[PDB]
DNA sequence: TTTCACTTCGCTCTGATTGGCTCGG
DNA sequence: AACCGAGCCAATCAGAGCGAAGTGA
C-alpha cells in the first residue's frame, strides 16, 4: 500500500534520497548486502574462546 | 504550530507522555552548563553516515554536535510511540512492526516509507 | 564501510531500552529497524542542507544549515528545541 | 603574507562487539 | 509437545576522541 501524495514538505527530498541510495545501491550493493553473523573475526575468536558459566554467560 | 509533531496521532495518557517528554528535552537544551563529549551516539560515526553522500563536502563539528542530541530524542520518541503498539497487542516484547505501525500515526515521518515498507 | 552507514546497534538500542519500562524486552529485528531509520534521518535531513548549501556556493554544512532543513522538512519541534541548544554552544 | 576553518595524521585509551544457555511465550 | 529468541555476562581490539600537522581559499 503506497500513497500517492506524502508529507508536502518532505515528497521531493524522499524521490531525491530514492535517487541517492540508488546510486549508493549499484556502486556499494549496500541496500542489498544484508547483515554479516558478526563484524570483526577477532572479536567473533574472542567471544567464542572465552571462559564461559553453566548458563552460557561470560565467567566474572 | 511548532509543536503539532509531538501530539500528532496520538490519543489519551500517550499525548501527556510524550508532551512531557518534549518539554523535558526543551528543559535540557536550555540549560547552561552542557558537557559537549557526553552523548549517547559517536560524533564520528554520525559524521561519516552524513560523508556517505558524495553532495557533503565539509562539516562544521556543529552539525554531528546537533544530531547527536537530535537522534537520542528521534530514537526515544518512536520506541515510546511503538511501545503504544506492543501493549495494545500485550506483549512486553517490541517487534519491528510495532515500529511500522507507529510510524504510520504522523506523516512526519513519510520520509521511512522505503526504510520500513507498509 | 558496510558497518559504517548505521551507528552502533549498542548505542541505538540501549536509547531504546531507556525509553521503555524496566520489564521491556525488543527483538534485534526492531533494534536494527531503529538503526536504519535513524541513518536515514541523520541522510534525509544532511541532503536538504547540502543541496541549500551547493546553491548558495558554500563548501561547509553548518548547525545552522541542519536547523533551517530540519524545519523545511516538517521537523518545526527538532529545529526549535535544538535552536537554543546551538546559540549556547557557539558562546 | 598570515589567518581561518576545515581535513587528515598520529596516537592513546575506551566501550561496542559478541555467543551458549535459559525458559517464557 | 516442540520450537523460537532476547537477556544475561565482561574482555578484547576496532575505532572514537583529540592534539598536531596539513590543506586551501
Amino acid at each position: 500500500e503506497s500513497p500517492l501524495y506524502v508529507n508536502a514538505k518532505q515528497f521531493h527530498r524522499i524521490l531525491k534520497r530514492r535517487v541517492a541510495r540508488q546510486k549508493l545501491e549499484e556502486q556499494l550493493r549496500l541496500t542489498s548486502k544484508g547483515r554479516k553473523p558478526y563484524l570483526h573475526e577477532s572479536r567473533h575468536n574472542h567471544a567464542m574462546r572465552r571462559p564461559r558459566g553453566p548458563g552460557g554467560r561470560f565467567l566474572t | 504550530g511548532t509543536w503539532a509533531n509531538v501530539n500528532q496521532g496520538l490519543q489519551g495518557t500517550a499525548r501527556d507522555i510524550l508532551t512531557t517528554y518534549w518539554q523535558h528535552v526543551i528543559n535540557h537544551l536550555e540549560s547552561d552548563n552542557h558537557d559537549y563529549k557526553i552523548h549517547q551516539l559517536p560524533l564520528a560515526r554520525i559524521k561519516k553516515v552524513m560523508k556517505a553522500d558524495p553532495e557533503v563536502k565539509m562539516i562544521s563539528a556543529e552539525a554531528p554536535i546537533l544530531f547527536a542530541k537530535g537522534c537520542d530524542v528521534f530514537i526515544t520518541e518512536l520506541t515510546m510511540r511503538a511501545w503504544i503498539h506492543a501493549e495494545d497487542n500485550k506483549r512486553r516484547t517490541l517487534q519491528r512492526s510495532d515500529i511500522a505501525a507507529a510510524l504510520s500515526k504522523s506523516d512526519m515521518f513519510d520520509f521511512l516509507i522505503d526504510i520500513v515498507p507498509r | 564501510k558496510e558497518q559504517d552507514r548505521w551507528l552502533p546497534i549498542a548505542n541505538v538500542a540501549r536509547i531504546m531500552k531507556l525509553a521503555l519500562p524496566e520489564n521491556a524486552k525488543i527483538a534485534k529485528e526492531a533494534k536494527e529497524c531503529m538503526q536504519e531509520c535513524v541513518s536515514e534521518f541523520i541522510s534525509f535531513i544532511t541532503s536538504e542542507a547540502s543541496e541549500k548549501c551547493q546553491q548558495e556556493k558554500r563548501k561547509t554544512v553548518n548547525g545552522e544549515d541542519i536547523l533551517f532543513a530540519m524545519t523545511s522538512l516538517g521537523f518545526e519541534n527538532y529545529a526549535e528545541a535544538l535552536k537554543i541548544y546551538l546559540s549556547k554552544y557557539r558562546e
